[PDB]
């Protein structure tokens, strides 16, 4: 027998769907979503971590001269000065007084512990979302992971269930993303080849193995100071250490709908939104015979006690009369009220009781009891405390019954004007065909 | 057919062969109005009949 | 000195960009796309390879009964029968002549080669553009491997280069995508664990060392004939099998736009589709100052022969005044023709030839050597042969001058008629104000 419905998208919301075969008594499922996971697709660009400077040891030619040679070392400078006499602890060395030569020479490399702090920088784009659900019906339990899209099928206990795609297109993560550790980031990173020196992106290399390395640093080296050997330079601090204590914010922090940002691997979890259709098909052995389950007449129902809160504040009672003693399926069928038990006694003494969560001043639903109806209205009074610590039970709707106090005042002084409005044109029109009648 | 596009073709375990056609026609340009007609005509034998 | 320009996708098309800077003598590059690669990104949706049924020995309980017992395997069956009374060579056993019983046991199992020989189910979108382009100028003459999207900048020869994103969002591959080997077919496949029997996906696993396995083969268990030990099933045959026999096609032999698939990873390369706009940053060094190149006066543009064919068939003269020998860069302003070189020598002999490809039959365009300029019309005839094997030089423009001969005759009809019309509008002025004076 297949079967459709629309389920929220909250994490914990108790879901109760209702089936209706004609030749069976109707069943209840009850289906929950314990946790979700939105999991984007990531390219990597670059990779950026803390840079090392190596400068290695002067070459002082005595008596002489040396030239500059060009290498192909990230960010790599090199030059000869002229004139220098350089001294040591012994004595000063170079023998000729003035015609000497120090060669100075310095370039960039990526740091040794690059494998293990580390800022990624990604593109994250079409976002997959996976869910575990438990589905608990009859007298069956269990909780199944499935990918929440058209395409995925689990079976429970016989039954085929497919979980419909997401209602919204929905993703908190930009086009943009750089990850480091456990935080993700909101930020535009400058494009590989084009960092500037000083800030995020100095020194970029495309993996972390990679052996290329790019790095704009404004490295510049200077003239020794006389009687000295120190190879001086100068260079623009590193932009990822600056980048850490001026990064600003995150994405943890400041996420919308309140869902949590994780990684290894980058996912968004337990983020409330939209809608997730539901496909089913369900064997026959489910289902009881109309002529096992027990016939139930002259449904009445009556509200004892009601309170809009978030928990269960109401109390239900119903009272009928039955041939066996057996049970049967109990269902709301308006969003007003939520019902929170799926299934109940029904005994021969008469007399069974409900709870259920309501979120409107005067509520009206009709609940049915295997396959019996009732119409229930009541009266609700606010509740006292300002502020709880559990989420809504309710499905979060506040208009009124066309029969509440409110509407009823309403309806009542529409009538009246309605009286009047068409007595005027009674009296219009019986002058008017007076005259004309003339 | 081999348009102006060109083509490629398969044959056995030989490599693909590709092949080009040219804007080549049997009219006379640079000739008497009548002759620019057919060689307009040649190329693109439907648009040259309602430009006329 | 910053530029921006559009080139086509086009590979092996030679295009020239013509670089003017205020203060110095224009500058021609030469760009060319070597090879083009488009990557799709892909998620993995499932494996499938062919089964193999595992039959286990049946067990014949001699004078006794047995209970068939159910187990967690994939597509697992079992009966038990009674009344077996089966043989051997030398003789019967199971003295009980009646009172026997054999369970007959089966289940399947994914193949052994199945880590050789298996098709992947992907879901593919977004497709991410990788070039290599040529680029050659003055003595400048390098590859490059580039990132054709707004964010990879790569310097050749002190000049930064950034090739923007593709003009289209054109690609080749749907949504779902099933890959063999070497081919990639467009094709739609059952989703997981809803697989049906005897066609492609009979038996799917999620991945290739994935313990779990789905799998729905309609095996059916039969009863043995009396006197045999042989354990009788029916299955339906594989769908693996079926599959490579009535796969249909292919992606390699489909393609549009003529660009071929390959596989490991899947990428469809050389794909003539849109324009990729480029971006430049030259320095100083590469231009000349104006002082040192020659001046040239008196500019006088020639056509020896045109035949606008695919190759370079027709050849161009320029007559000059010039003062010093040196250097030029050569250009055309339009599309409609095409040089084939972007440098010439200059001498006071004063006479340099150029070849050009066309395709109309009366091109006019205005070519510049160094500063100069001149304006060069030609009449071109078809060329005779019916079909080359190399792809079009030129730009494939048809529509002819406005000076060329059909649009001579156009506009000296038009001009005869509205000469006449003119006339007419004359004359009736003329008649309707002597009218009106009376
Ligand atoms: C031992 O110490 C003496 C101290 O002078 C060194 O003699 C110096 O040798 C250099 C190299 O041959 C000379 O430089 C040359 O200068 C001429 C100009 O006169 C120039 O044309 C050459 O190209 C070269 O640069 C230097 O002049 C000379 N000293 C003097 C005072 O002339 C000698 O090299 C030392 N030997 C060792 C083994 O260290
Ligand atoms: C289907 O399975 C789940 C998980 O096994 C059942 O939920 C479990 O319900 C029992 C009570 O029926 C919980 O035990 C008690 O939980 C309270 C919570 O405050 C705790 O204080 C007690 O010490 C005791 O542990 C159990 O924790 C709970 N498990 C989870 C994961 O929530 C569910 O009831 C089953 N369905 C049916 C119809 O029973
Ligand atoms: C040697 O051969 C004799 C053949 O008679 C075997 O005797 C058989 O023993 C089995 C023991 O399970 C008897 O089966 C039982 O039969 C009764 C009545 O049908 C049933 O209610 C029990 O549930 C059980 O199935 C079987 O009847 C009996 N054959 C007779 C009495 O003719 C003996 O077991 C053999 N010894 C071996 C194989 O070691
Ligand atoms: C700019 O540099 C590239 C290479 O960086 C030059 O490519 C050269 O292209 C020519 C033909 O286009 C190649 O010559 C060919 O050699 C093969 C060898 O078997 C021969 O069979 C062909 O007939 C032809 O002679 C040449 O190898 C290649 N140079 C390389 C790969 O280093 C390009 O020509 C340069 N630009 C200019 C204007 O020269």
């Amino acid at each position: 027998y297949e079967h459709s419905t629309v389920m929220p998208n909250v994490v914990g919301f108790p879901y109760k769907a209702h089936i209706e075969r004609p030749g069976y008594s109707p069943l209840t499922l009850q289906m929950q979503v314990v946790e979700t996971s939105l999991e984007p697709t990531l390219n990597l660009e670059y990779i950026t971590c803390e840079y090392k400077t190596v400068v290695p040891s002067p070459y002082v030619k005595c008596c002489g001269a040396s030239e500059c040679s060009t290498k192909e070392k990230p960010d790599y400078q090199c030059k000869v000065y002229t004139g220098v006499y350089p001294f040591m602890w012994g004595g000063a060395y170079c023998f000729c007084d003035s015609e000497n030569t120090q060669l100075s020479e310095a370039y960039v490399d990526r740091s040794d512990v690059c494998r293990h702090d580390h800022a990624s920088a990604y593109k994250a784009h079409t976002a997959s979302l996976k869910a575990k659900v438990r589905v608990m019906y009859g007298n069956v339990n269990q909780t199944v992971d499935v990918y929440v899209n058209g395409d995925h099928a689990v079976t429970i206990g016989g039954t085929q269930f497919i979980f419909g795609p997401l209602s919204s297109a929905w993703t908190p993560f930009d086009n943009k993303i750089v990850v480091y550790k456990d935080e993700v980031f909101n930020q535009d990173f400058p494009p590989y080849g084009s960092g500037q020196p000083g800030r995020f992106g100095d020194i970029q290399s495309r993996t972390v193995e990679s052996n290329d390395l790019y790095a704009n640093t404004a490295l510049k080296l200077a003239r020794p100071s006389p009687g000295m050997v120190h190879v001086p330079y100068t260079q623009t601090p590193s932009g990822f250490k600056y980048w850490l204590k001026e990064k600003g914010t995150a994405l943890n922090t400041k996420a919308p709908f309140g869902c949590q940002i994780k990684t290894n691997p980058v996912r968004a979890m337990n983020c409330a939104v939209g809608n997730i259709p539901v496909s089913m098909n369900l064997p026959d052995s489910a289902f009881t015979r109309i002529v096992e389950a027990p016939t139930i007449i002259d449904l009445t129902c009556t509200v004892a006690t009601c309170t809009h809160s978030s928990d269960f504040g109401g109390v239900l009672t119903l009272t009928y009369k039955t041939d066996k003693n057996g049970d049967c399926s109990v269902h709301s069928h308006s969003n007003v009220a939520t019902l929170q038990e799926a299934t109940a006694k029904v005994k021969t003494a008469g007399k069974v009781t409900l709870h259920f969560s309501t979120a409107s001043a005067s509520p009206s639903f009709v609940v049915s009891l295997c396959s019996a109806r009732a119409t229930c209205s009541a009266s609700c009074e606010p509740p006292k405390d300002h502020i709880v610590p559990y989420a809504a039970s309710h499905s979060n709707v506040v208009f009124p019954d066309m029969s509440g106090t409110a509407l009823s005042w309403v309806q009542k002084i529409s009538g009246g004007l309605g009286a009047f409005a068409i007595g005027a044109i009674l009296v219009l029109v019986v002058v008017t065909c007076i005259g004309l009648r003339r | 057919p081999v348009p102006v596009d060109g083509m490629e073709y398969h044959w056995g375990n030989n490599d693909p062969v590709r092949l080009w056609s040219q804007l080549t026609t049997e009219g006379k340009p640079h000739g008497w109005p009548h002759q620019i007609v057919q060689y307009y005509y040649g190329l693109y034998p439907a648009a040259t009949v309602s430009a006329v």
